[PDB]
């Protein structure tokens, strides 16, 4: 019959490819599938929607909630700085969000990312927050004045109550790595006080801002990798 | 379809456009996320954006591609004895199907509420040599639906499949490879369940309540051999025409145990993934 | 006809006597497109007050003379305004003119041989994994061999001219976009060389793309007082110059 | 090359769309 | 085009035209090399030439035909043990993938600063018979993208590959061989590079500050033989749809560690390919 | 199902077939390719730029720079002869060259080459060189008349500075061989003083002549195979 | 087309028409082969022929079918060693390519003065166990062009084939076949020649001086084994696409080396297949 | 894919077969054919070009020329004989023949055949000869009226030279074998005097007639095989 | 016999083409 | 069946033809 | 794919078919 | 699936047809 010829592959088995298998179980039909309120068809999706940052990444209330909430206090000086975290995306106190826990899916990153931070203080309470977005290039800031000069967003607190801070895309390659990379370094994002938190008499004078993280229509990843953020020093019984 | 499908162009995300600045009323910059809802802020409105046409697609953003992957779910063992060949439970392995037995894969699809989809399965049958020639050993794989006659034994009745599946191996032959339509009395594969057997307060709760697909029973039909050896045939799974629907938060705590959440170490402390700092300021 | 006259900024330089003019792989310097854009940000650019022509530091040409370099993105680090918007700035994209000046007279015998680069990734002067260190891939106006002493200690590149410093016979170098001042026709060479790199825009600290060599071929030669200095003095222009990821800024070193 | 479903069945088939 | 591209006829040369003598003023055989051009004078210009209709086609003068060609650019080796199966660090290999491990191959690109391609990647897996029988040895090839559990030991979870590329070849079954995308961050695979890590006067310099593409990690999964063995599995490397930017002066000096330039021979004096004449007036 | 046969080749592998391979990483969308100003796309390109000929071929001076001047001197006698150097272009000095370097990257080489001859002397000093290319047959001539008779040209210093010498293809095989073949022998180009090298007062007497050679449009190579020129008595570290 | 070509009557003979008798004149039987050329006569002008439509091909008398047969030209052998493996000049073999080190073949040519074609070569490796298992034994036959880096022995740095071609064939996987165009600086492969290398009153002269084709090197590339081998690597030869020029009269006296004519056997007198008769008279 | 069946044949070789294979040095460019002054197409060609024939086929003459040649003699009787050889053109004297050399690489013949006859003798000489072909079926006639009484042809020796004798195709089988058999025995030819060889004075008395044998469009071959007339008791060295 | 894509992705084909 | 050069080059291909 | 009896019998063919 | 010779020689090809 047909000369044929044997290529090298053949015989081979993928992980990762796509062919057709005799179907043991002819003549099946399979359950209808009813209508369910919900249903997703593209990771995407789940990225967009904004998911708590640990920050409070600190020694005994890690392992409880708190974890959650960033204290807006006092402050006896002023233009002082309350926290910093560092926007590669696989990086505690990220990488477990539903995002981060995510892209250690993937190996290559890319677009703009949403901060948004959230007042849980009170009514009659006031504040004023600078969020400041440090690219790649130096250090994460020492001073207020030196991270001022970037990518930054004031934030006032009122009857709002949630500032949304964006981080543009800046980079040399269309593309970051998700993995820890010097190079790919997405830089820092820091917050500091622009004027205080004024309260008036007999409320609390410390309050908590929750903070989150969701994707931008930017966005968007690839070569999928397994997972960083999961060893099953296992086995799973029965 | 074809440029777009054969140079992965079909999920396209929008660009950047440019922008001015705005020294205006309307901050969109400001939403209450209490409201549960998610912003809607882009980078054109929080800075002075340029212009930029993009080129990445969303393609390998898929729940296909994203689950569409071949993984070890089972690893089928055969400490072939040649003293008692028969005998009861030897010889012949029987394994209870699911894709929580393995980490990695289990994971993956948790992070959704329900699912469904047909499934390739690949057997990757390996051959140690424990002796000085191993002869010809062929194999055989039969699927047990749920309520059959469970080979009790090596050579039952029931290795005869006159109406089961068994795919046959010998050794050269490449791997074995054969897909499966969506088995489930339901209309979707519960990945998760908050039902019981019944109201006896010694009932079952979880993800088995519900799903019991069957066994999957290994032979060595060649018969008595003289120089020994182990068989291990490796069990890859595949998700070729998913659906997902209400996603989930990933798993962070190490498992144990399937068809079930239960974290609770033993004895030792919960751990997760979340790394200690010394100070929030610097990071 | 020879004569050249260029205007760049604020500034104009001229030549009486020149070898044509090259443009670095037949392209001309010219502003980043949204097609290959990346970034996300309106790039910052100085136009005039930036993409102008600064000369560096003047060197002499010796009979002992062996060869010197001067890497660009770094040769400006102290160029008012451009190389501010370079410390300021995490992306910088720019292009350059390099005018060669070189005379002596007509009674004088010598030729050089200028040729810029692309990724002149150079090697160390000891065997082993050891990298070139940088701030000695990062000297500034003052370029960079001379024919000069140095710590053995220094993760030192090499002063190693006919293997290109690179290890590749010098003389193939004519791959690179070049010419010569032979002092017998020439006064001058002029390279301009638009932006290659794998990426939009790229660190303007920690990557340098063009690299620019100038090499004695035929060695100086005169019957005259050695009171007669023939100088060699290089003068550049950033063209096109774009910046953006403006904040704080880096440190000096 | 595509839509050759060799196989009868609709179970068997390469990994679907995307649409 | 078939024709032309089968007979391969694709990049044709011109010919060679009559000429006659010039007795006149301009002189094209006198240009200025010094204006860093290059001449453009022929046969025709200088002599009194025929007239030869030519047939030389520089098909094979192509990136593809000087690239597309299959390359040893890694030797994987496993030294099989017994006596500890698993452990850490065993059995199992792990190469980070580069194509500087192999001169030959390294060479031939490296006349280029940048380059793009995709790679098609074919393993010969060979094995020794260090016993009376070799049994069936199977083997699980997988890919590390960066950032990715890497097998500590032989079977850690990473093996389950629920989400990552694992190719099986079983003794018999032909060489494997599977194609890859151009797999980088840039437009372009950088063959050279002139940054570093950073400011850090400890910095990294060199073709590796860039690319960093992951690792491929060896396993022979068909447990404890009996007759041990040593496996060598060969990898090669094509590139397929290759484009290529800004040439470069090949190499002379035999080089020494990858990822860098560095001739400098331990002690013996820098050798180069040139051979010594005892006279420049008799060749 | 279709009744085959398996031919012969079947199930090989050759460092050079042109053959299709499942791609893992299904649904990679790799990055962009920008415009990047220069791209080859045919090594022919890089045969056409002249490079520089090592040809002070000698001793001490090989591993230096000299390696690559000939210095055009005094000559008490006249109708002296300067160089020689063999057109084979695979022999040293002619290899190392960009051409050279290549040509030994295949088997078979063909048409006309480029020598340019460059004149790093002084302005006010004149001279006068004839050079010839000596066609296989015979022996690199001894003397310049002998050598005049075949093909050559009379370069006029001056001005100009670059005198261009073709060597046309003379050849009875189509094709000639890259490796050293009696057969496929090229022949000699040499270089000889028509005059001298006058210059008036107080101007250096010798002088430096570069050479280069860079290929024609007649020019073609075929039957790649593996390089010469470079031994890779190795290995290579990490 | 088909038909003629599948039934195979492409080229077909005349026919022997009807003749009567001729008493006359002009005698078609008297010519004079002194003119060097060869009559003209036929059945049908010497006798009275009758008629016959005939239905034979000299299809199967083409220099393609006459040619296009595959034969045996060299024999490559390998008396594998573990005791010192690698050493200079072991355990890989070199053969400088030619027809002519084996009659049979070189015979058939040789009927001719100049020929080409596109060349078929098949290897044919049969793995002679001289030990009691012998294991997986890869292979690697590599085409070395003139001028090229010839394997010192057993692994060079040649065998990574960067830019070389390298055929790998593993026990059990078929016969490894390859094409391979003309390759000849002239119009056509010299099947003779009457010149030599120069006026060197010891220069070479014969089929040599221009047939200098490259080599062909082959390596068994899996490593160190235990039990040995010998193999043999029979090198098969068909000409395909085959043209010829100026046929010659066969050989009839037994040949000693190649590219070269020479006959004058070690003492023996020379050889012919001449039979000797005792008599004309009687046959 | 494609459900297939691999058919019984499958992975063989066969020193006769008509199939592709990958060609490596892929992309190359032979050198162009020029145009050569006779090529040939068909051994037919060959095989009806009259090469000469070795019938002194005795003892000493054998190694030597004269091997060729047979001299035309006195002849006290008359009506004698002068020679024969048998047809089976595989058959020393045949043979060695261009043809015999050929035919012997196949194993089936068929068609007419060619003898031709000159006379080296003199001018002023004069002589009648008469060959004739005696089918197979009896022996090799003794007597010439027993051979004249089948296909002959008388031959006068004149001006002319050369008499060329037609051997018509007279079998049961539309074909014979190349091989000696018995079955397929062609037969045999020989030559008488019919008159004689007179020469006037002071001429030699005894001269030459050369014999040649070249194939009718008759003619053909068939099922080729190694051939006979070459045995290779070596081998061959270097 | 070509343009037989036989699989899906671009990056698995045959060696490229001239122009 | 013919004329499916499944290979590109044509130093590739069957024996040739015969006019 | 399909309706290819690659086989000349009828016994030899799939399963049939429903109505 | 018929007449598909995959051979050229007519020896080589399926047991005849009836009529
Ligand atoms: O039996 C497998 C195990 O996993 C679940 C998810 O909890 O879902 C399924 O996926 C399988 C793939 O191997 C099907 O074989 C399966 O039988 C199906 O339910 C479970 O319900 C099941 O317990
Ligand atoms: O990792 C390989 C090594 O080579 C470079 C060139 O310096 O380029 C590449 O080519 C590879 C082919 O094997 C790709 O696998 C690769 O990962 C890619 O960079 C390097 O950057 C790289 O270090
Ligand atoms: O190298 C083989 C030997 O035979 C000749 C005829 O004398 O012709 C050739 O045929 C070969 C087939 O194997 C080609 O490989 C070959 O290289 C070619 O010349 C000779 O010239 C040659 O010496």
């Amino acid at each position: 019959g047909l000369p044929v010829y044997i290529t090298p592959g053949s015989g081979q088995f993928m992980t990762t490819d796509d062919m057709q298998s005799p179907c043991a179980l002819p003549w099946y039909h399979p359950t209808k599938e009813i209508s369910i309120p919900g249903e997703v068809k593209n990771l995407i999706e789940m990225c967009q929607v904004d998911t708590l940052i640990p920050v409070n990444n600190v020694g005994n209330n890690v392992g409880n909630v708190s974890m959650y909430t960033v204290q807006l206090g006092n402050q006896t000086g002023m233009a002082q700085k309350v926290f910093s975290i560092k926007v590669d995306i696989t990086s505690t106190p990220l990488a477990t969000t539903l995002i981060g826990e995510i892209a250690s899916y993937y190996t290559h990153w890319t677009g703009s990312l949403r901060f948004s931070f959230m007042f849980c203080g009170t009514a009659n309470t006031t504040l004023k927050l600078l969020l400041a977005y440090t690219p790649p290039g130096i250090d994460e800031p020492t001073t207020r004045k030196d991270a001022m000069l970037g990518t930054h967003v004031v934030w006032d607190v009122g009857l709002q109550s949630t500032i949304s801070l964006v981080v543009p895309w800046v980079s040399a390659s269309h593309f970051r790595l998700t993995a820890d990379n010097k190079y790919s370094m997405a830089g820092y994002i820091t917050c500091w006080y622009q004027t205080n938190l004024v309260v008036p008499p007999s409320t609390p004078q410390t309050a908590d801002m929750l903070c989150f993280v969701s994707a931008c229509k930017d966005f968007c990843l690839r070569m999928a990798r397994d997972t960083d953020l999961h060893i099953q020093s296992g086995p799973i019984e029965q | 379809n074809y440029i777009d499908e054969v140079l992965n162009e079909v999920l396209v995300v929008p660009n950047i456009k440019e922008s001015h600045h705005t020294t205006s009323n309307s901050a969109p910059l400001l939403d209450a996320a209490e409201t549960g809802h998610t912003s809607n802020v882009q980078p054109e409105d929080a800075i002075e954006t340029r212009y930029v046409i993009t080129s990445q697609t969303r393609d390998e953003m898929s729940i296909e591609s994203f689950l569409g992957r071949s993984g070890c779910v089972h690893i089928s063992r055969i400490k072939v004895d040649y003293t008692d060949y028969n005998g009861q439970d030897i010889n012949f392995t029987k394994w209870k199907i699911t894709l929580q037995e393995m980490a990695q894969i289990r994971r993956k699809f948790e992070l959704f509420t329900y699912v469904r989809f047909d499934s390739e399965i690949t057997l990757v049958p390996c051959i140690a040599g424990r002796g000085d020639d191993i002869g010809h050993i062929v194999m055989q794989y039969m699927y047990v639906p749920p309520g059959a006659p469970i080979p009790s034994k090596r050579n039952d009745f029931s290795w005869q499949s006159g109406t089961n599946m068994s795919i046959f191996w010998q050794h050269g032959q490449p791997f074995p490879r054969f897909s499966i339509p969506f088995l489930s009395i339901a209309s979707a594969y519960y990945m998760f369940y908050d039902g019981y057997d019944g109201d006896n307060t010694s009932s079952k709760y979880g993800s088995v309540v519900t799903n019991d697909m069957g066994t999957i029973c290994s032979r060595i039909v060649t018969e008595k051999q003289k120089l020994s050896v182990v068989i291990t045939t490796h069990i890859y799974h595949k998700a070729k025409h998913t659906k997902a629907w209400c996603p989930r938060p990933p798993r962070a705590v190490p498992y144990t145990h399937s068809h079930v959440t239960n974290y609770m170490p033993e004895t030792g402390d919960v751990t997760t993934a979340i790394v200690r700092r010394n100070t929030i300021t610097t990071a | 006809d020879r004569i050249m006259q260029i205007t760049r900024g604020d500034s104009t330089i001229s030549s009486d006597d020149v070898a044509n003019a090259v443009v670095g792989y037949g392209v001309w310097p010219h502003y980043l497109t949204p097609q290959d854009a990346t970034a996300i940000n309106k790039p910052t650019q100085p136009d005039t007050s930036s993409n102008r022509f600064y000369t560096l530091e003047s060197k002499h040409w010796n009979g002992s003379s062996k060869g010197w370099w001067w890497k660009l993105p770094d040769a400006l680090k102290d160029m008012g305004i451009f190389g501010e918007n370079m410390y300021y700035h995490f992306l910088g994209r720019s292009g350059y003119t390099v005018h060669v000046q070189c005379n002596a007279s007509k009674f004088h015998q010598g030729t050089l041989l200028v040729a810029m680069i692309p990724e002149h990734q150079l090697a160390s002067a000891k065997h082993g994994s050891v990298t070139a260190g940088y701030k000695l891939t990062h000297p500034g106006e003052a370029g960079r061999d001379v024919s000069q002493e140095r710590d053995a200690s220094l993760r030192q590149p090499s002063d190693d001219s006919w293997l290109n410093f690179d290890g590749t016979l010098l003389g193939n170098l004519l791959i690179f976009p070049h010419q010569f001042i032979n002092l017998r026709s020439n006064n001058s060479a002029t390279l301009i060389v638009p932006y290659v790199n794998a990426v939009p825009m790229d660190s303007m600290l920690r990557h340098n793309n063009w690299c620019l060599v100038i090499i004695p071929i035929s060695p100086l030669r005169s019957e005259t007082t050695s009171s007669n200095i023939v100088p060699i003095t290089v003068s550049i222009s950033p063209m096109c110059a774009e910046f953006s990821g403006a904040r704080a800024k880096n440190i000096k070193q | 090359y595509f839509n050759i479903n060799y196989f009868k069945d609709a179970a068997s088939s390469g990994a679907s769309r995307l649409d």
